[PDB]
């Protein structure tokens, strides 16, 4: 006799994504040699973390710039992979193809003014809570900030941190909800002194901890 | 037993009492993990479905002691009939993805297709009740196992898998007029 | 040459309660810890013994009362999982799921009167065999009971013992007959002191080898 | 890649008969316990062995009279399980179900005669050979035979011998064959004393050895 087996119903068909392996047509084929090829690269997020892509202002320019030395909201962004101002970024690039994130995600601010202009800069993480954010830096000082002078060093970097009710949040967004908005980022200009026409490049790359979930395939095809 | 019953301290008295005498009990069959392990169906289905255990019968035998359970959590085994090729996308996908078959996408093969899913919200935990709003009555969209999508679906069967359920609510029976028992047709031999 | 199967007749089919595991198509998933999370039951049991739940008497009270301080009988209902007195506990809510039980159902009951209202009570298990409920205390006397006095503690705890021919009873119920009514729960009160408008609260619980056995989805879907 | 099966044509279909499970749907059952429940049989031919059941004879009578003191052959029978004096035995009951026997089957004489009435009897194998039974004691003598009076004890038993070409004998019988038809069992009276109307119950059952072989479903259905 022989062994008996019950083809069951339900299983069987091809998943586009299943963990199996097809069936071997040709054999015994040896490669050209590629060890040691440079610049490769394992996890997308070495690369996030590493290589920190620009930010997308008014006009995309990739910085921000006042003509007043007075206080002023220089620019808000929602805190958003889905983001306008991030929407040239490598990260967001990254992003949309999983469903959720959680981590540390790390703005840095290069200064490009001459050495005769000064500046004093504030950045802030607005939590969710507020109905708008916060039009002045004595109003956002409440918030996690970090405020910085234009000196010999000229980059800044700050980490925006994950706070939320859920272990994850959206990386896409629908309508103002709890899952898919997570605050703004404010920032300002303090001060400054002869930096009329001189600006400030900001920058975006991924923290230590920074995950991101569920690989999806949303872009219209 | 007497006992202050004020304090609500739970009370478990004995045949013994009496001269009587207590015999061995197998639970197996009220086992949480095992009773809910079976597969049961979805009645509203249309050809984009999101995965929603709520949307099961509130006096089916999962339906109910679903709901008798005020936060739980599970993984998921799923029987779909369909037309065309079925995508599942995880928990917090844009709609617009189950249009891709980079998506896990089963192509048919008949009678239907099953398969496993894991548990993909956000939260540690789901809740079958939740006294709030999740916008800045329904639960919050986040309270999902995904969505499929196909040209047709037919049926849906839905199991729960690893279940866990925490903060008992509220299990009713079929209300009695009759005052002495509910009566119906318990099955017998013909004839 | 390769391995020769029988695909087998009668095999294969879906079965929705089959011991079986699904073919796995979306791997790697790591969830949120929810470790410790409170309030967790495991047996539907544990939970159905450690909380009792409210019997419904007459225009639905979980309470018995009598005006007049002679022999009366409160209460009588069937031992049943199906009785219409049972009928809003958790007990009974649990119990519709499977086609068996065995085991002690414990009843409790609470005195809600002042401090100037004293009253003695009896409970009595009436096997099946008897045309009719005993009227009168004296009657039942010849049953299992307990008697009790009304003082310090307001609660008593009685437990129905299961004694029937076969080894397990229906959790539902048809007709008279064996299997499905295993006699009456009678109350009384033997006599009280100015307890007219005093009530004594009945909840009922399971006891500890009380048992539930075969799944069941009988509800009207 | 994966297993490569060949699904074999010629097999898989369902038998009757076969000696596999089928896939199981509804598991932790625990059974109400039976253990040493009384009058447990295991094999039929405990019971054949132990159970002799009565043969019919005229008018169905599980006895045989005479009521005249000289010889007489009493009665006569094929060596059948399908005669006609054994239909209404257990033995009979249980080998219709069977294509074939062999061994040994047993004869039981009980006299119920008054204690002043006395009897010689005789029972004799007559294998196939002749073409009619001996009518006569004395011609029945030449083959194997047992004598006995009535005394003190009432019973005697006598072991018909299976004595064949083949190793094994049909059941059932068809026309005078070889297979189905084993001789004659002839009980003579030798004479008696005042036992005109006393009777000699007879009953059969099987031997240490008796043996039944093949399963079959025969009945008409």
């Amino acid at each position: 006799g022989i062994v008996p087996v019950a083809c069951s119903d339900g299983y069987g068909g091809l998943v586009t994504t299943d963990p199996k392996t097809a069936d071997p047509v040709y054999g015994m084929v040896y490669n050209p040699p590629r060890t040691n090829y440079p610049g490769r690269f394992t996890n997308l997020l070495d690369v996030a973390e590493a290589c920190p892509t620009f930010l997308c202002f008014d006009e995309g320019k990739p910085y921000v710039v006042t003509r007043t030395d007075e206080q002023r909201l220089l620019a808000k962004f929602d805190v958003s992979l889905a983001a306008k101002h991030m929407s040239n970024t490598y990260l967001s690039g990254i992003a949309q193809y999983y469903a959720q994130y959680s981590g540390t995600i790390n703005l840095h601010f290069m200064f490009t003014g001459s050495t005769d202009s000064k500046a004093r800069y504030m950045v802030a993480y607005v939590p969710p809570g507020v109905e708008t954010p916060p039009d002045t830096p004595e109003k956002a000082a409440h918030c996690i900030h970090a405020e910085w002078d234009t000196g010999l060093n000229s980059k800044f970097t700050f980490s925006i941190p994950y706070v939320s009710a859920a272990d994850y949040a959206y990386t896409a967004s629908d309508v103002a909800e709890t899952t898919n908005v997570q605050g703004w980022v404010c920032i300002y200009q303090i001060t400054h002194g002869k930096a009329e026409q001189d600006t400030l490049v900001v920058s975006v790359s991924a923290g230590k901890d920074f995950e991101l979930r569920l690989p999806i395939d949303p872009r219209s095809q | 037993t007497t006992t202050t019953g004020e304090s609500a301290d739970p009370v478990t008295t004995t045949v013994e009492n009496y001269g009587g005498e207590t015999q061995v009990q197998r639970r197996q069959h009220t086992d949480v993990t095992f009773i809910m392990d079976r597969f049961v169906k979805i009645q509203n289905l249309n050809p984009t479905h999101v995965i929603d255990l709520m949307q099961t019968h509130q006096h089916g035998l999962v339906g109910a002691l679903l709901r008798a359970a005020t936060y739980y959590f599970s993984d998921l085994e799923i029987v779909v009939r369909h037309d065309g090729n079925l995508t599942w996308v995880p928990n917090g996908a844009p709609e617009a993805a189950l249009s891709n078959t980079g998506n896990p996408t089963a192509y048919l093969k008949a009678p239907f297709t099953r398969l496993a899913l894991p548990y993909t919200a956000p939260h540690r935990v789901l809740a079958t009740v939740y006294n709030g709003t999740s916008k800045y009555a329904q639960l919050p969209a986040s309270f999902n196992f995904g969505a499929i999508q196909a040209t047709t679906i037919h049926e849906l069967l839905v199991r729960m898998k690893r279940a866990e359920l925490y903060c008992p609510r509220p299990l009713l029976a079929v209300e009695v007029s009759s005052q002495d028992r509910h009566k119906q047709k318990i099955i017998a031999p013909a004839k």
